[PDB]
């Protein structure tokens, strides 16, 4: 290589190089002071200012300090404000600013930086692709979609843009439309396309349209390290946790929880029925595009290890019962919820996001015929007052063809091989 | 974004908080 020195900076290259050498040697404190003296003496120097920002960035890593990094993020912007900044340096500085803003979770700030980059460099396709990612991270799929349409209108065979456009189409339930974009994008091999999310959704889109090639893409995703197996396709994993579709209570070790659920199942049922009769707006429809058809809703008591206080007013006895079991109430990668499913419902094959939980089902109102659940290659039925346990990071599928409603209680637990230290530190999902 | 409660429908499933 990059051309980082403007006319004046070439005249002080020896000083600039000496400060950078301290930084590259890991003498971060000395490099900070070296670049501070250069910023003091040469306040308009873009290379000195970038050196200051890079040292602050390194110092933030050493101290693991969000606030030190915020300083670096500001100095990266100061580089761009200076006169006569070389194009290579301007781009490097603002790209790192946006990257570090995302690391901090400042997604709206990163978006502003990315918009500025695209305005400054209107012909850099990769910066537009990065702007689309900025929109995806803040949940603005509509503006992300417009960005990738702009990219594809000029570079129709950009593989990054194809896979991301395909991802957006798939999220919008444009299943058939998504498949060629996801497929061609992965096949491009372009940087950023060899990503578990795109294999996951390409295979899933193919399954939904009945294309038997779906599992070839799962096999390839497994070969490329994205999935533990073709059956277990979660993307947020602790490697090596025992992996099996169906579990017994004894295998989980959570036998006291299972006994409480089975001894007290009727109070849990009765509170669910009272909500169905008198507070039915507490049941919220499934909203993750997982149904082919039918009606399926959940009344959630805990999510991400946090009690919903107003929800627990609707099931106070059940919430009191469950408070005794931190293996589920503290499962920050799971939920506790009632789940009602009505006749005419088919839930598409799907997998959950993480291998870090197991999912218990307590039967509450189970029609004698018509309801079943498949996990991997094995299908089972529920029983009233009895717990089933499976690992929902394995592909699973559900049918409801009874002649009345089916009510279960879903209780997620930490995978039993996770240590207390892991259960305290894993990011919530 | 929403949350990945039961699947992998969101672009990312975790919330970033730096260090
Ligand atoms: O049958 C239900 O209500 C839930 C099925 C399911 O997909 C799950 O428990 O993850
Ligand atoms: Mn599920």
């Amino acid at each position: 290589k990059p051309k980082l020195l403007n006319k004046f900076d070439k005249t002080i290259k020896a000083e600039l190089d000496a400060a950078e050498k301290l930084r590259k040697r890991g003498k971060i404190e000395e490099a900070v002071n070296a670049f501070k003296e250069l910023v003091r003496k040469y306040p308009q120097s873009p290379r000195a200012r970038y050196g200051k920002a890079q040292c602050e960035d390194d110092l933030a890593e050493k101290r693991r300090s969000n606030e030190v990094l915020r300083g670096a993020i500001e100095t990266y912007q100061e580089v761009a404000s200076l006169p006569d900044v070389p194009a290579d340096l301007l781009k490097l500085s603002l790209k790192r600013r946006s990257d570090r803003q995302q690391f901090l979770g400042h997604m709206r700030g990163s978006l502003l930086t990315l918009q500025r980059l695209v305005q400054l460099f209107p012909n850099d396709t990769s910066l537009k692709n990065d702007l689309g990612v900025g929109y995806l991270l803040i949940g603005d799929n509509d503006n992300a979609k417009k960005v990738y349409e702009e990219v594809l209108s000029v570079t129709p065979n950009d593989g990054f843009a194809k896979v991301h456009y395909g991802f957006i189409l798939k999220a919008q339930n444009k299943i058939a439309e998504s498949i060629p974009y996801l497929k061609e994008g992965i096949e491009s091999g372009d940087p950023g396309t060899d990503d578990g999310r795109f294999y996951f959704h390409l295979g899933d889109a193919m399954q939904r349209v009945g294309n038997k090639e779906a599992y070839k893409w799962y096999e390839l995703g497994h070969k490329r390290g994205h999935f533990a197996s073709v059956w277990q396709r979660s993307l947020y994993n602790v490697n090596g946790l025992k992996a099996q579709p169906w579990w017994t209570p004894k295998e989980t070790g959570y036998t006291e929880l299972v006994k409480s659920l089975e001894r007290n199942w009727k109070l849990i049922r009765d509170e669910g029925l009272a909500v169905m009769d008198k507070a039915k707006g507490l049941f919220l429809p499934e909203d993750e595009n997982l149904r082919e058809k039918g009606d399926w809703s959940q009344f959630t008591l805990w999510q991400q290890g946090r009690r919903n206080e107003n929800a627990c007013k609707g099931a106070p006895k059940t919430c009191t019962l469950l408070e005794k079991f931190p293996e589920t109430t503290g499962c920050r990668r799971g939920q506790i919820k009632y789940s009602i499913m009505h006749p005419g419902t088919h839930v598409w094959p799907h997998t959950g996001p993480t291998n870090c939980r197991l999912r218990m089902h307590l039967g509450l109102v189970i029609p004698k015929e018509g309801c079943k659940i498949r996990c991997a290659n094995e299908t089972k039925t529920w029983e009233e007052g009895k717990v089933l346990i499976f690992d929902d990071s394995f592909e699973h599928e559900v049918w409801q063809d009874a002649s009345s409603f089916r009510l279960i209680f879903i209780v997620d637990v930490w995978h039993p091989e996770l240590t207390p230290q892991q259960r305290r530190s894993l990011p919530a999902i | 974004q929403g949350k990945c409660k039961n699947g992998l429908g969101e672009y990312t499933c975790t919330s970033l908080e730096g260090f």
